[PDB]
């Protein structure tokens, strides 16, 4: 949102 | 013979049959019968079109790879060529790493290229420089020992010599451009589009003095573009965009421009989600959001994220792959486009950085291998960029309208909707809602309509859809309430004129000027 | 006003439109060499769900997910039917790769004495077949 590029994507819903 | 049997087949049918299956399967497969064993190991069609999907060159089965490539399999020659370069999957010792690996790896290159066929050269991309500082990559050795290869090579080495020469071309050395253009020259001898375009490119640049060389230019593009080019294909459709300097008329321009216009179909759909467990398309709006982020922070252009976009929907549509993998697979499309066309590219020890470590180097190799292999080789494909460029050098506009254009062209990746309209549909109604937004009186012109090939009912549809999908509705969060910007932040830039915090219209406005109802 | 007229192995006679009928590039093919341009084992059913296959699928232009209701409500009657209907097309030209993915589909995810228990074959490989198999089979 939010965090910034480095960053492991939350694909979870 | 009521009751007809897998034994009494014929070939063609068994042929058909036997190619649709996996190396395990068609392993199994043999064990069923002595005549299956014959035609197996008899034929080599079947070895040739069979899969080798999710497997990876192991030292346990080398055999198997080598022989399943040296017979007509395209996939096989890629993972072991890309296995034995990246030194991924195979226990070379670091004493002899350099120079066994290196032949192996350029000999399954050249395999890998050779049966390729129906696709522009690719090969050159896994190759291409920024090199070891120190001592010698293993890329400098295929490429010496590929270079080798066509010196020796009599099949088919145009390909090779084109590859040779893309790659010299990224490096930054008069005499290494000289080798370049002396490469697709003798590439262009034996007859290669790619190339023989590349050299057309070469010589726009340098001679531009009389409209003879003018003529000669355009007969030359009309020659490369008739036979079935892209880039070639586009160049022509601006070199009729000359139309002054340039003998001919203005029937014969408009004509170029409505083929090249009416020539092309919607591909994607929602193919995707349901060739998976699931994707729900939130997952790929979060994954093309930290693409653009990505491309955002190291300088890459639009026609580079539009490429990646697309090689991504084209693997995830051929080949399924897990949840907890789409990241890799968007890092290594990255990497593979950025390495075609871009200049600086995403280096693959920076590659892995940005996703925090949370895939590996070998991990990150075994997607790139398998993402090139899964695609055939064909990377270059129709985009909104190129249709989008070709507009805007015809029809003269204000620089915030060709802003907006941009903006709303580069709109359309997040969003799978748009997909149902072809790339030259959407270009004429980015441009048309460009037009529209900042109030000019006539919209689409009697120019447009002699050029694009369509009509203002037409791109009703299309400007309401692409409107609605990029600015109306909402955007998609769950937890942190927080609207995904990268775009947005992306568009905010002074080079861009800071155009994305201007204004824009509502759907009811837009429907309004446009002479369309609702309901 | 074009009329092309079709009998069955069974001496049946049905009519069919021509965009359908021009899906088959035998009878294409056969016209345009006999200048009329402009199967020994086939029964009325075998010809009414090719019918009823080609009419439900007129506005065609892979995976496994192109299939419809018709083809794997009607593909489960008879295995060796489906063989009749391979070498069929293999024969017309034509639902080839339907047939082959409807195939392929059954042998990919079973093992081997599965195939020979649901084909009908009894066994082929003698006693000194299996060990040469299983050691052939052990390069993965």
């Amino acid at each position: 949102g939010r965090p910034p590029v480095k960053r492991r994507l939350d694909l979870e819903t | 013979p009521r009751n007809l049997t897998i034994l009494s087949l014929p070939e063609d049918v068994l042929f058909h049959i036997l190619k649709w299956l996996s190396v395990e399967d068609i392993l199994a497969v043999r064990a069923v019968h002595s005549q299956l064993k014959d035609l197996v190991d008899n034929h080599a069609s079947v070895w040739a079109c069979a899969s080798f999907q999710e497997l990876w060159p192991s030292p346990g089965n080398l055999k198997l790879f080598e022989r399943a490539a040296e017979k007509g399999n395209f996939e096989a020659a890629v993972k072991l060529g890309i296995a034995y370069l990246y030194n991924e999957g195979l226990s070379v010792s670091d004493e002899a790493r350099a120079e066994v690996n290196g032949l192996k790896a350029s000999r399954f290159f050249s395999l890998a290229e050779r049966l390729n066929v129906g696709a522009a050269p690719f090969i050159w991309l896994f190759i291409r420089p920024p090199w070891s500082v120190s001592g010698s990559c293993c890329k400098a050795v295929v490429h010496e020992s590929l270079r080798a290869e066509c010196q020796l090579q009599r099949t088919h080495k145009a390909s090779i010599l084109h590859c040779l020469g893309r790659v010299l071309s990224l490096f930054e050395d008069e005499e290494k451009q000289q080798q370049a253009h002396d490469l697709f020259e003798e590439a262009a001898h034996q007859g290669c589009l790619t190339s023989s375009y590349l050299l057309w490119e070469s010589d726009r640049r340098t001679d531009v003095s009389d409209p003879g060389r003018c003529l000669h230019s355009f007969r030359k593009l009309r020659d490369y573009a008739a036979k079935g080019c892209w880039e070639a294909q586009l160049s022509l459709a601006k070199a009729c965009a000359n139309a002054n300097q340039l003998g001919l008329e203005v029937r014969a321009s408009s004509e170029i421009v409505c083929q090249l216009f009416q020539a092309s179909q919607a591909v994607s759909k929602q193919q995707v989600f349901s060739v998976q467990k699931g994707l729900n398309d939130t997952m790929r709006y979060i994954l093309i959001d930290w693409l653009v982020e990505v491309a955002t922070m190291k300088d890459f252009t639009s026609l580079c994220l539009h490429l990646t976009v697309e090689c991504v929907d084209r693997y995830l549509r051929r080949r399924l792959v897990p949840r907890y993998r789409l990241q890799l697979l968007g890092i290594a499309c990255m990497v593979i486009c950025t390495r075609f066309i871009s200049k600086e590219i995403l280096t693959i020890r920076e590659a892995v950085w940005l996703t925090d470590n949370t895939y590996k180097y070998e991990d990150l190799v075994r997607m790139m291998g398998e993402i090139v292999s899964a695609l055939e080789g064909k990377i270059r494909v129709p985009t909104v960029v190129d249709y989008k460029e070709v507009l805007l050098t015809l029809v003269p506009v204000e620089l915030r309208t060709q802003h907006l254009c941009s903006f709303l062209c580069e709109l359309s990746l997040l969003h799978t909707s748009l997909s149902a309209y072809a790339p030259a549909r959407l270009a004429a109604a980015a441009l048309l809602l460009a037009r529209l937004t900042h109030g000019q009186t006539q919209p689409w012109t009697t120019q447009l309509w002699d050029l694009t090939g369509f009509s203002y009912e037409d791109l009703i549809p299309c400007v309401l859809s692409l409107h609605k999908k990029c600015f109306h509705d909402d955007a998609p969060k769950d937890y942190r309430q927080v609207s995904l910007t990268a775009v947005k932040q992306r568009f905010e830039d002074k080079r861009y004129g800071e155009i994305s915090q201007e204004e824009v219209l509502s759907y009811s406005q837009l429907c309004a000027a446009l002479g369309v109802t609702q309901d | 006003m074009p009329s092309i007229k079709l009998q069955s192995s069974d001496g049946e006679i049905f009519e069919v439109d021509v965009e359908i009928a021009k899906q088959s590039v035998t009878i294409k093919t056969m016209l345009e060499d006999l200048g009329m341009d402009d199967l020994p084992n086939v029964n009325a059913a075998i010809l009414k769900k090719v019918i009823q296959w080609c009419t439900h699928h007129k506005d065609d232009p892979k995976r496994t997910d192109d299939i419809p209701v018709w083809d794997q409500e009607f593909l489960k009657v008879d295995q060796g039917t489906l063989f009749e209907l391979i070498l069929a097309a293999n024969y017309l030209d034509i639902l080839l790769d339907v047939t082959c993915k409807t195939v392929a589909n059954m042998i990919k995810g079973k093992t081997p004495e599965e195939i020979r228990k649901t084909f009908n074959i009894k066994n082929d490989f003698t006693e000194e077949e299996e060990a040469q198999v299983r050691k052939e089979n052990q390069w993965c």
